């Protein structure tokens, strides 16, 4: 009721201080499928379910890599998700060639919070409506931040977001004291990740062509599986 | 759909442009009429007051050009800028083709600079209506009205302001293509007469302006409006 | 060579401009014409020139069909001098003269006009540019006399070739001939 | 407003004749109806072949219809005059066959100069193509003939080689004999 | 806008094709001024610009350009004094004139000297083309400065009153007509000019 | 200095920058200008992987490209002779040369610089050829860099 | 707990509760509106056909703007509001041509798609950070086919949404919902290119409002040899006539 | 081009006379001499013709002498860098006080108010010293013509304007 | 096309060539843009000495100010613009001789599409 | 959803584009017709006051080029401006390429401005519905055009815009035969006559007629009459 006359615009607090139009950008990941990272000190790995838009169309690309040592995977609005890939490839390259310096996944997880929160307090312009998960690794070790819209953007072992990301957060924080411990098998670290994935599923269960795994660490670069590569996960 | 002029409302007609239409409704009746060897300019002047400066006043005719004249009905301030870059224009055309600007060519531009501020929004259109008079040598004596809404007629004789259609039915009714000049100064003055709301029409409630005979046109100083009043026993 | 004629005769103006000369060409150029009554004989750099002749072309054909009417020749020569002036305002002068010919058809006269480099404009009886220059007005100034009919105008046109191509070391390459009369814009066969 | 704060936080010959336009070379294929030829350095022609093929095939996709000859040519003319004085090498010549216009030939000088013709010619040894072609050439001579009279006038300035040929279906063959 | 640079080109393929240029004006050889007791008193060799009626100039090189640029920065300062409701002062005027001098990099060929007096006192300053400037007691620009200018170090005193400052900045004029303006604190500035048929036809109006 | 390029049936020899897609290239002349060139190529190729999902340049492409860097310019050319060594879409051995103005050709072998007019015929006075002829050759030829390139990728070595 | 008006559905800024952003998804609802399109790619081709919908008898059919080239190797089908079809359309064209030129190369049809869905994307920010251009999204979706030396023959479905899918089969505008029913019905990998138009001819005459004929419907089809190539009106008649013989009975 | 021009006054009465393409101009009583190229004379003669029409028109008075003046000083230091060439002369009578005036200036705009005479263009200095030798003050309209056509004659064709408050007559010679 | 519109633009047509105008009066460069320089000067300056917030606020106002007030019958500059830079009660030259097409490119309708970029 | 141009309809329509139609059907009558080799453009001109200046105004059909016409129906002021910008156009395209502008060319630049002017919410879109015809440059197939305020345009036989458009357009369609079009000048000429006398109630005084013939021949109709008394008697 009330909240109809201040949800106008991300430029109107409420009476009560929320900002509505900011709350809905975070509600809108709500609607996008399901993706999961976890990390290990040797490994971080991301998991994620893709939707296709019917029977004879081929499946989103869920999971992006931006340089060698670092990816992401994103859940929520395309034309926000489109945006916000592009700007952090096109910052990691400026990295790259202008510093000749591998971009460190804490200062771009910062990097891209700082363009993501100009967005909310400006008219006309509207909060992006995506969550993203980075993951790399460089010199201070493995990494894995989870972005939300808000701007906040935090250091997490493991996380889930998308529809039905509960069951799958649930499964990470009940498990956390092993996934950790990995520390060196690849395929056990994924192996984890597609049971946490998989406590997420109402329908459509795990198969070839819907789900996609990334890793990188020590000795991988940001290396995608999709199709026969992850039937063995499954 | 009548708070900013860029709106089409549902019945498609221009609710702010139909209302500045009826502005010059409320202005001075300004008539022009054409004769075989001259036009002739009237106006009943607006405001009026025993204190107020009769002549050196000129409110409603103003000079364009040589050979060109307008009487103006609506609102003054938007008549002195509209007349200012009316004759600005006509001296740029003298300037480049070194001849007199055929009044056509000035009628369709200031046409067109009203019509322009009909389509942006940040502009309101121009409370004014000109008739034109002047001399070319394309067709001779010729003279055209122009509305708010940026169109323009030419017309043999209109009044335009305030009570326009009772003058206009008179014009109707007494018009004669042979006329003379000395003769449509007397059909304006009967005219002006008949559709005044004042009781006498004195005459310092009258402009008058006229453009005949290479083409001389005398803006009437009050000394010969007052004998030309009484010469045709007003 | 580049020469451009024309003589103002008592009801025609006749324009005559050498052809243009190139490696290996085959073939009109050095004339734009402006509207039914009135033609732009120019001469000069090459390039500049005639992309200013088309622009000035453009103009006055956009004013012919705004205005459905024809602008005046005295008109188009204030015209054609006030764009030259604008265009060297900004850039150095460029080797331009310009001979705007037509027929009024409201003062019922016809006019000619010399527009040069600098953007200078003089109506004349009978104008020239180039190597003509100097020999023409010779003769020119005995021969020329404005009650002479067309035909006469062509005559006098003839002999003035005909000194130029014996003056001229080079075996010359004639002249194309173009007259403006109340009939409108018309070319001649023998030259 | 933050974006304010921002930005402030920091020989060759060419004749037409009856059959068409013979185009002999001791050749840029715009189109597969379009056929220029370009003078000077290595560099110019290799860059300016692309742009106006770009150009040709904007021109032909969004009018779904033939370039002409004429519009090919005045837009080459323009841009190398507005690099004229610059240092621009080109001497150009834009051959074509279209319904609209026939076959025609222009010449582009490196000045923008545009100039249409019946012959042109280019290079060291112009002259002498140049003067057997014009004691036989004229309009209603055959293809075959066309072709033996390229082949004569351009052996002789090779003397003194592509032969194309563009009819309404384009450039037919290369030519080389 | 503003000078417009519009044919510049253009007068230049003049220049070069044998076309001469007109000369522009000058203004004279010498320009004095001199401070002393009670005021200032300006003197030129062409005409003293008024910059305000308290304030005046004397302008040295081109003509136009000084009787342009004194002239608007007169103008200037009439809108700042009726602005800020109080008479102008000098060091304002020295201010603007170093800045418009400055912006136009000396193309502008004006050499000043402007003196004046207001409620802060008596002044008197000197600006070069491209914004150069000094001040002093008594100065000298122009071709003949030299001469002047030792005519005035060779008789300038402290305290000299309104006739003696008359009569050495008219001596030092004479060894570089001669018009004089003499302002003092508290009264009006006085300007002392020159101190030493085939056929026939009718045309309307 | 001086450059020096060999193409092979299956193989390219460059006598330096590896951009990927098996393209590698160098500049002779204003070193500034030759590494910026080189930036800015190396540039050029990651926003093509970035645009263009990651797909393998071809020589072809990559020397097209290259000709619209230079001849931006062409009006105040960088001064540096460029070569480009690597593999078409053929699968044969593959060098182009550019010049300041932005010329393209094809070249089964080039020199550029000082030395090229004496390289040039002393290559030619004994010069198929398989990998390890080809680095004798350079060597009689000719510290200095070698950089060889091949179906299987890449190799960089250091020599005499 | 009273009914009162909502206000998200204006703007393209606006969220709605749950992050429904609607004038995107509106702009998909006037896609509806425009005449329906199909496409079916196939091992040896890819064939896609539109319905012309001529408002009047009088309008000239056979100079109606429903299918147009990108390039020699690229075509694409258009649904909607026509008039912003023509910039999209604008714009792939130069870019194609642009990379032609830069990279003397076919631009991938991927590529191109991407760029247009870029263009697509710019009523917020643009893919590359570009400053927002229009105030509302395309109310055009039109769908790509070309072919590519190493991705084959391919068909993608570009939406004002900013976001493509590479469709085997794919309708498109008034129909959409029986067209797509029965492509999935229909379509299988075997499917040869001869026997993808008759399928296309199929689709629009079950789904168009008036009996299939030649001036009211039109294919085109991609080719290694052939290239993107609009059918003549008697290639089409020809084959409508084979539809009804071989489909009848 | 380059045609030399020459004003002078008498009493109540200014004449401005040039050699003969007119190169002598007139804006209601304020008379305009430009000596300088072709192109310059006949763009300043559009320019101050476009000038004082909209002067009149918004004024509703023909522009004086000494305003005009002004204006024309103003119109030439415009293009301070790109300088007409022209040296220009303006004559004419205040309607209201019936002082003649009569004013030269340099191609830039700086103004010599002169008295008596004033010559500008080529030959300057000759017709100077020729005018200086044979003019007299307070000369009758007659007599001013008879000095300043004696003055161009002995420096043919020329305009001269005999200027009165209310008339002027224009003669050829 | 990428070719410039002779037409449109005219000031002298075709000519003169783009190539052509690379010959300036050496203090053409400068005052051309001699105000946004000055004004980007002081900007730099209060950013300095004020922080950053003055220079937002500073150039937000004029922004404001410029964006609102549309205005194509003239040129005379906004009053307010005036005061914002301090410009209130000073002239020069670029004040004084403000500075023609009759046919193309001259009406209004080319400044509404020039100030709404559409 | 009709406050803006930039909100689109929960059905998909742009509700303000569609007022800026229904103001084109504001503008009195306005008929194209292609001939096999000429193309009819007829206008329904108000019945003029009696004090009007006949001898100067008014003319419906205006042309843009010596081988186009540009007739249009719905505000008079959006056209005058909407013809001068293509004018302005064809002189251009004259100037920078050697052609004349193609008139599908012509009208799909007019469609583009028209269109380009709805892209932003500061302005009124042109509420003007153009109907081009003409022949292409050394071509003689005849070639006609319409343009909308909502910058689509199409390719028409015989297209009747403005007032009274269904009526006139219902007549159309039921006598114009698209598979043989009428070939004689003077045969078309009496066709679109008899289409404007379907909505015209006075005589031919208020029905204007513009012939375009290939070649940039174009020729404005003033003896009508003998046209409407044959097609009034044969009625």
């Amino acid at each position: 009721m009330f909240r109809n006359n201040y949800d106008g615009d991300t430029v109107t607090f409420s009476p009560t201080g929320r900002l509505f139009q900011v709350e809905y950008a975070l509600e809108a990941i709500k609607q996008g499928s399901v993706t999961v990272g976890l990390r290990s000190n040797t490994h971080a790995v991301l998991v994620a379910l893709k939707r296709n838009a019917d029977e004879l169309s081929s499946y989103q690309k869920k999971i992006i890599k931006c340089d060698e040592h670092m990816g992401l995977s994103l859940a929520g609005l395309a034309p926000d998700a489109r945006v916000l890939s592009n700007y952090l490839r096109q910052q990691c390259n400026y990295s790259s060639l202008v510093f000749n310096r591998k971009l460190a996944v804490e200062r771009a997880g910062h990097l891209l919070c700082d363009k993501a929160q100009k967005n909310t307090q400006s008219y006309g312009g509207r909060p992006y409506g995506v969550g993203l998960l980075i993951i790399g690794y460089d010199k201070s070790g493995a990494h894995l931040l989870e972005f939300q819209p808000s701007g906040n953007v935090t250091e997490l072992y493991g996380t889930a977001i998308g529809a039905r990301s509960q069951g799958a957060k649930t499964y990470l924080e009940r498990t956390l004291d092993t996934f950790i411990k990995i520390d060196g098998n690849p395929d056990e670290l994924i192996k984890a990740g597609v049971e946490a994935i998989s406590q997420s599923l109402r329908d459509e269960s795990l198969t070839v062509d819907n789900l996609s795994i990334a890793i990188v660490g020590k000795d991988t670069p940001f290396t995608i599986y999709d199709g026969e590569a992850v039937a063995k996960y499954i | 759909y009548d708070s900013r002029t860029t709106i089409f409302s549902p019945e498609g007609r221009l609710y702010q442009v139909e209302y500045a239409l009826e502005s010059i409704s409320h202005a001075g009746t300004a008539i022009g009429i054409m004769a075989s060897d001259g036009i002739v300019l009237a106006a009943e002047r607006k405001v009026t007051s025993t204190l107020l400066e009769q002549d050196t006043s000129t409110e409603k005719l103003y000079k364009l050009n040589d050979k060109i004249a307008v009487a103006v009905a609506g609102l003054t301030a938007d008549a002195e800028i509209l007349i200012n870059t009316a004759r600005i224009h006509a001296q740029n055309y003298l300037k480049t083709y070194n001849e007199d600007i055929p009044v056509e060519i000035l009628v369709r531009r200031l046409s067109d600079i009203k019509q322009g501020y009909t389509q942006h929004g940040g502009l309101r259109p121009f409370g004014v209506s000109f008739i034109y008079a002047g001399y070319d040598d394309r067709y001779g004596y010729q003279l055209y009205t122009s509305n708010p809404s940026g169109n323009y007629t030419g017309w043999k004789a209109i009044s335009v302001g305030a009570n326009t259609s009772a003058a206009q039915t008179l014009l109707q009714m007494d018009y004669k293509d042979d006329m003379k000049v000395d003769d449509a100064i007397e059909l304006a003055l009967k005219t002006l007469s008949k559709t005044t709301d004042s009781s006498a029409l004195t005459y310092d409630r009258l402009e008058f302006a006229t453009i005949r005979k290479e083409v001389y046109q005398k803006i009437f100083k009050p000394q010969e409006i007052k004998d030309i009043l009484v010469k045709t026993g007003i | 060579m580049d020469i451009i004629l024309g003589i103002r005769v008592q009801d025609s103006v006749i324009l005559a401009s050498s052809k243009a000369v190139t490696r290996g060409i085959s073939v009109d150029d050095k004339t734009r014409q402006l509207s039914p009554h009135t033609l732009m004989s120019f001469a000069g750099e090459a390039g500049d020139t005639v992309q200013f002749a088309e622009y000035i072309q453009a103009n006055i054909q956009l004013y012919s069909i705004r205005e459905d009417y024809e602008l005046s020749p005295q008109a188009v020569s204030s015209f054609v001098r006030q764009e030259l002036a604008k265009s060297i305002r900004s850039r150095r002068p460029y080797q331009v003269n310009v001979l705007i010919g037509g027929y009024d058809k409201k003062k019922n006269k016809p006019e000619l006009y010399q527009i040069d480099y600098l953007g200078t404009k003089v109506e004349l009886p009978y104008g020239a540019h180039g190597y003509s220059g100097f020999y023409t007005f010779s003769l020119l100034d005995h021969h020329y006399r404005p009650d002479m009919t067309t035909e006469e105008g062509l005559d006098l046109l003839k002999l003035c070739v005909q000194e130029l191509e014996k003056r001229m070391p080079m075996d010359f390459k004639g002249v194309i001939v173009k007259i403006v009369d109340k009939d409108g814009i018309r070319q001649v066969d023998d030259f | 407003m933050q974006a304010i704060a921002d930005s402030f936080s920091v020989t060759t010959l060419a004749f037409r004749f009856q059959g068409g336009i013979i185009v002999a070379v001791d050749v840029i294929e715009i189109n597969p109806f379009l056929l220029g030829t370009m003078a000077g350095g290595a560099a110019d022609c290799q860059f300016w072949e692309t742009w106006l093929g770009s150009q040709c095939r904007l021109h032909e996709l969004r009018e779904k219809e033939r370039i002409s000859v004429a519009a090919a040519s005045k837009i080459l003319s323009n841009l190398v005059y507005q690099y004229k004085g610059a240092g621009l090498s080109m001497g150009t010549m834009i051959c074509g066959y279209t319904r609209k216009e026939g076959p025609t030939i222009y010449y582009v000088d490196s000045d923008g100069t545009r100039l249409k013709g019946d012959i042109f010619c280019v290079g060291s040894g112009q002259t002498f193509a140049y003067g057997v072609l014009d004691s036989n050439y004229k309009w209603d001579l055959s293809v075959e003939d066309a072709l033996y009279l390229g082949k004569r006038s351009i052996l002789a300035a090779a003397h003194r080689v592509n032969l194309y040929h563009v009819t309404e279906d384009g450039w037919i063959y290369h030519g080389n004999h | 806008a503003g000078l417009s640079f519009d044919n510049y080109q253009r007068n230049n393929f003049l220049a070069e094709n044998s076309h001469t240029q007109p000369k522009a004006t000058s203004t004279g050889t010498t320009i004095v001024g001199v401070k002393f007791n009670n005021g200032v008193v300006i003197a030129a060799d062409a005409k003293l610009h008024r910059i305000s009626p308290k304030i005046w100039c004397a302008g040295a090189g081109t003509a136009a350009d000084t009787e342009a640029v004194t002239q608007l920065i007169g103008s200037n300062i009439e809108l700042h004094s009726l602005y800020t409701s109080r008479e102008p002062r000098v060091v304002s005027a020295l201010q603007m004139l170093k800045q418009h001098l400055f912006k136009y990099q000396g193309h502008i060929g004006a050499y000043l000297i402007v003196a004046g007096v207001d409620p802060t006192g008596s002044h008197l300053f000197s600006i070069h083309a491209h914004g150069s400037t000094d001040v002093g007691y008594y100065l000298s620009l122009g071709s003949g400065s030299l001469a002047a200018m030792a005519v005035l170090e060779s008789h300038w005193k402290q305290d000299l009153t309104k006739e003696e400052a008359i009569k050495l900045a008219s001596d030092a004029i004479q060894a570089g007509n001669v018009d004089v303006c003499v302002m003092e604190i508290g009264k009006d500035a006085e300007y002392l000019r020159n101190y030493l048929v085939l056929k026939e036809s009718i045309v309307n109006i | 200095g001086t450059i020096l390029g060999i193409a092979g049936e299956d193989f390219a020899v460059l006598a330096v920058f590896d951009c990927g897609d098996n393209i590698v290239m160098s500049a002779n002349g204003f070193a500034a200008d030759g590494d910026a060139l080189v930036k800015r190529f190396k540039n050029s190729v990651k926003w093509y992987h970035f645009d263009h999902n990651d797909k393998k340049l071809s020589i072809n492409s990559a020397a097209r490209n290259i000709q619209h860097l230079l001849y931006g310019k062409r009006f105040f050319p960088y001064y540096v002779h460029t070569i480009i060594a690597g593999l078409d879409e053929d699968g044969k051995g593959a060098v182009y040369s550019f010049d300041p103005v932005g010329s393209y050709e094809r070249e089964q072998c080039r020199a550029g610089g000082a030395a090229a007019s004496l390289i040039m015929p002393f290559l030619d006075n004994q010069v198929y050829l398989s990998v390890e002829e080809v680095i004798k050759l350079v060597r009689d030829s000719f510290g200095l860099e070698i950089l060889i390139v091949t179906k299987d990728g890449v190799r960089k070595e250091f020599y005499e | 707990m009273f009914l009162t008006r909502s206000e998200y559905d204006r703007g393209v800024s606006t969220f709605s509760p749950e992050g429904r952003l609607f004038q995107v998804e509106y702009s998909l609802e006037a896609i509806k509106l425009g005449s329906t399109a199909i496409g079916i790619a196939t091992k040896e081709g890819v064939v896609l056909g539109v319905e012309k919908r001529a408002t009047s008898p009088l309008l000239e059919s056979d100079s109606i703007e429903k299918i147009v080239e990108i390039d020699r190797h690229i075509g694409c089908a258009m649904s909607g509001l026509t008039a912003d079809a023509r910039s999209m359309i604008e714009h792939a064209r130069t870019a194609a041509v642009t990379h032609n030129l830069y990279y003397d190369e076919d631009i991938n049809v991927e590529s191109l798609t991407q760029s247009v869905c870029d263009l697509a994307l710019r009523f917020g920010e643009g893919a590359s950070g570009e400053e927002r251009l229009m105030s509302r999204p395309f109310g055009v979706a039109l769908l790509i086919a070309g072919h590519d030396a190493d991705d084959g023959y391919q068909l993608f479905h570009a939406e004002p949404s900013g976001t493509f899918y590479r469709y085997n089969a794919k309708a498109i505008g008034s129909g959409s919902e029986g067209a797509q029913a029965e492509l999935l019905n229909e379509w299988h990998s075997s499917l040869t290119l001869k026997e993808a138009e008759l399928l296309v001819l199929k689709i629009l005459k079950q789904v168009m409002e008036e009996k299939l004929d030649e001036n009211n419907a039109q294919l085109s089809c991609i080719t290694k040899q052939d290239g993107f190539k609009i059918y003549d009106n008697e290639k089409t008649a020809e084959l409508i006539k084979e539809l009804k013989e071989k489909e009848a009975a | 081009n380059g045609g030399i021009v020459v004003a002078m006054t008498g009493k109540d009465c200014v004449a401005i006379a040039c050699d003969l393409f007119e190169k002598i101009f007139h804006y209601g009583h304020v008379f305009l001499g430009i000596t300088g190229l072709a192109t310059d004379v006949t763009t300043l003669n559009e320019m101050f013709r476009y000038k004082t029409n909209l002067y009149k028109l918004k004024e509703e008075r023909a522009i004086e002498p000494e305003t005009f003046t002004q204006l024309v000083s103003s119109s030439l230091y415009e293009r301070r860098f790109g300088p007409y060439f022209v040296g220009p002369v303006v004559a004419g009578i205040n309607s209201k006080s019936g002082k003649p005036f009569i004013a030269g200036f340099d191609l830039i705009g700086c103004i010599d108010e002169a008295k008596d005479f004033i010559v500008s263009g080529t030959a300057s200095d000759q017709l100077f010293g020729m005018c200086e030798s044979l003019y007299e003050p307070n000369l009758e309209p007659e007599d001013l013509f008879e000095t300043i056509s004696q003055a161009l004659l002995n420096a043919w064709g020329a305009v001269v304007y005999i200027i009165k408050k209310d008339e002027v007559v224009k003669r050829y010679l | 096309p990428s070719l410039p519109d002779t037409l449109r633009q005219q000031e002298g047509g075709a000519v003169p060539l783009s190539t052509q105008l690379n010959d300036r009066h050496p203090l053409e460069s400068t005052l051309k843009n001699w105000e946004t320089t000055q004004r980007q000067r002081q900007m730099e300056q209060y950013r300095q000495i004020f922080g950053i917030a003055e220079p937002m606020k500073r150039t937000m106002e004029m922004e404001i100010v410029n964006r609102t007030d549309f205005n194509p019958l003239s040129t005379n500059g906004s009053i307010h613009r005036d005061i914002l830079l301090n410009k209130e009660c000073s002239i020069d030259w670029e004040d004084v001789y403000p500075g023609a097409s009759t046919m193309v490119g001259d009406d209004v309708h080319s400044k509404i599409e020039k100030q709404l970029g559409i | 959803y009709d406050r803006a141009l930039s909100i689109f309809s929960p059905d998909g329509h742009i509700f303000q584009v569609e007022y800026a139609l229904e103001a084109v059907k504001r503008g009195t009558c306005a008929v194209g017709v292609k001939g096999k080799n000429c193309v009819v453009l007829g206008c329904e001109r108000r019945s003029t006051l009696k004090l009007q200046d006949t001898r100067i105004t008014p003319s419906k059909v205006s042309k843009i080029d010596s081988h186009v016409v540009l007739s249009f129906s719905g505000l008079n002021a959006d056209s005058r401006i909407l013809i001068e910008k293509a004018r302005v156009e064809a002189q251009s395209h004259r100037l920078t390429l050697e052609d004349p502008v193609t008139v599908e060319y012509l009208t799909r630049y007019v469609a583009g401005v028209q269109q380009r002017y709805t892209q932003s919410g500061g302005v009124r879109p042109f509420g003007v519905s153009t109907l081009i015809a003409g022949f292409d440059p050394r071509d003689d197939e005849p070639k006609l055009y319409q343009t909308e305020p909502s910058g689509i345009y199409s390719s028409w036989s015989a297209q009747t815009i403005g007032r009274n458009s269904k009526t006139v357009r219902e007549f159309l369609e039921k006598n114009y035969d698209r598979k043989e079009p009428p070939a004689t000048v003077e045969e078309c000429v009496k066709l679109t006559v008899r289409s404007l006398l379907e909505v015209v109630q006075t005589g031919a005084k208020n029905i204007e007629i513009t012939v375009v013939k290939p070649d940039s021949d174009i020729v404005a109709l003033s003896s009508e009459e003998i046209n409407q008394y044959v097609t009034q008697i044969e009625q």
